[PDB]
């Protein structure tokens, strides 16, 4: 479960393991901290969240292609938890005509 | 008022569903944040306690006893 | 099963203009199988890859 | 009836929207 | 009531104690933060969202069924405050 | 504590209901802290909590 | 950026060249936390904010006036910063209504 | 030089008018920090705390 | 001056009383002179309900 | 004298039912409380505040008693002596109870 957050972090950030240190106790702490789900096994409302995002991003084609490799997980049988896999794309999902805030050595800020 | 019985219905309880599940979430937030000052206040404490009371200390306080009562035994 | 589900889920990134890793899906599984909040597993990874940018 | 259902469906669009937002 | 919540703290982590004083311990920091109920002697109500709920989780068997063991309390009319313990099971619903 | 138990027995019923996991003897202990006058927020808050707790870890 | 947000607070004070340290270390602390904007990027969303905003305190005369100096605003300059500054200052407005009570006695509290 | 200072007049003039109540000056601080990347909702936040701290000095 | 005061408390402790409160008349008085010192409503409020609380726990 | 200090003392001393140098320990946490800001849910036009007061009173299923407070605000406004009446009576409304 530790062993799991380390490697997420170590891993993207690169090998400073004193330096991708605020990641980690930050990680621990989050997921300890317990609360009662929301947006949890109601897959339909999700599906349709994703449709209008695409609906959204002016990609109307991407919302029928979705739909059909999102059938294509069920058959499989793997990975318990679905949705929230999706519910993370969703949030850091972006347009194609902007891009949000980019900007490092922000500890001076 | 019939048309609008049926709707005012539906609308009421959506409003309603949506007032207790964000409720909850509050209540889920608040309890997090006094948990985490017990966790923190905690460890802050034992990280402070070890070097507050460290060997340099507890080594010269040791020394003290010792002396005081062997020469008390020899008056 | 967690590489076969991985080239699916990075078929639904690239759809999004969403930049994951192949590698952070593949934990992802392994997180959920042990059981995660959907909005837990969510905020690390937002929060890991603001820390990359940041970083560099 | 078809009309509650159309004023239903309506409303239900607008409250994911804020459930959303209000989780971000 | 110091007690009685020091009793639940042990029973709910599993019988018999294995340092669960620290956990006890932060039962009485929440208890002390003061939260404020939304309504308050209002039973009935309480009743009604569970079984808004039930409908929401697509449990309807469930919500007919609940009906009945909350009319069996109604019956026996025992003292306690009632609307306390719906309250604590609207909260886990 | 025979009229307790008797209540506890309507408790741990609607508990199934939701799905959730109690003993009852924390099932018992609630009905003192409701006669008390016990604060039923802060008591739901006790109860989440602490059942999550010992459910992730095992 | 550590010159320009100290100066930011020696300025708003009108004074305190190096006495401002404390409110400085609160800001560095603030700006270093993250946030997620309700709203992010794209200038057609924001604009629609200030025309209800001008509207509600009844100054209409206002909104029709500040749709022609939005174009005019991007003429004279285009970013990709543009909408941090229109929204920075929505956030920022003042409301003509009450008195802002006293400071001369909320002070001492 | 020029291409700036023709923005920033534009810009007091959209300040003057939605009641911002900032000073020329700040303004042109606010705006550097935001293209030099910043978030909009902390900026604000540090001007109110900075504002409210000034006022209640003086008196 | 006296009687004028008088008045004004009286009225507003009408409204108090028709509102149901717990607050007796003094009390009230200086919740008043807090108003016209300053001092936003939801903390004086909020400082209200939690002090409130702690007395019921106490007695 | 008035002073605020002063005065949120007293107000403290008699709700908790306790003298007055054992009432510290909570006059310290009453300060900090007060210092911190918060602002209004209805924050402007005065109007605003009373038609939700009014609002209330049917609500409770009294619907005269709001016929009585509409005579006393003309009373209030008339006197002249408070600046604030807005805060006074958010106060009240707020620390409503059956």
């Amino acid at each position: 479960p530790n062993v799991l957050l380390q490697n997420l972090c170590c891993r993207i950030l690169g090998k400073g393991e004193a330096d991708v240190a605020q990641q980690f106790q930050y990680a621990v702490r989050v997921i300890g901290s317990n609360f009662a789900p929301t947006v949890e096994r109601d897959e339909f409302l999700v599906t349709e969240k994703i449709k209008k995002e695409f609906v959204r991003q002016r990609r109307e084609a991407d919302g029928a292609l979705f739909s059909e490799l999102h059938r294509k997980l069920q058959s499989q049988g793997v990975l318990k938890n679905r949705w929230s896999i999706l519910y993370l794309l969703l949030s850091l999902s972006e347009d194609p005509r902007k891009q949000p805030n980019k900007t490092s050595s922000f500890a001076a800020l | 008022a019939i048309q609008i019985n049926f709707i005012k219905n539906m609308i009421e309880e959506t409003l309603d569903d949506f007032r207790e599940a964000c409720h909850r979430d509050i209540v889920n937030l608040q309890v997090e944040m006094i948990k985490q000052f017990h966790i923190q206040s905690s460890e802050i404490q034992m990280l402070l306690e070890r070097y507050s009371l460290n060997e340099s200390l507890v080594s010269e306080i040791e020394k003290l006893r010792e002396e005081n009562k062997r020469l008390r035994a020899n008056f | 099963a967690v590489r076969e589900t991985m080239d699916v889920l990075l078929e639904i990134s690239r759809l999004l203009n969403t930049g994951l890793d192949m590698e952070t899906l593949s934990i992802c599984v392994r997180l959920c199988e042990q059981g995660i909040n959907p909005e837990a597993l969510s905020s690390v990874i937002k929060e890991l890859r603001r820390a990359s940018d940041t970083l560099k």
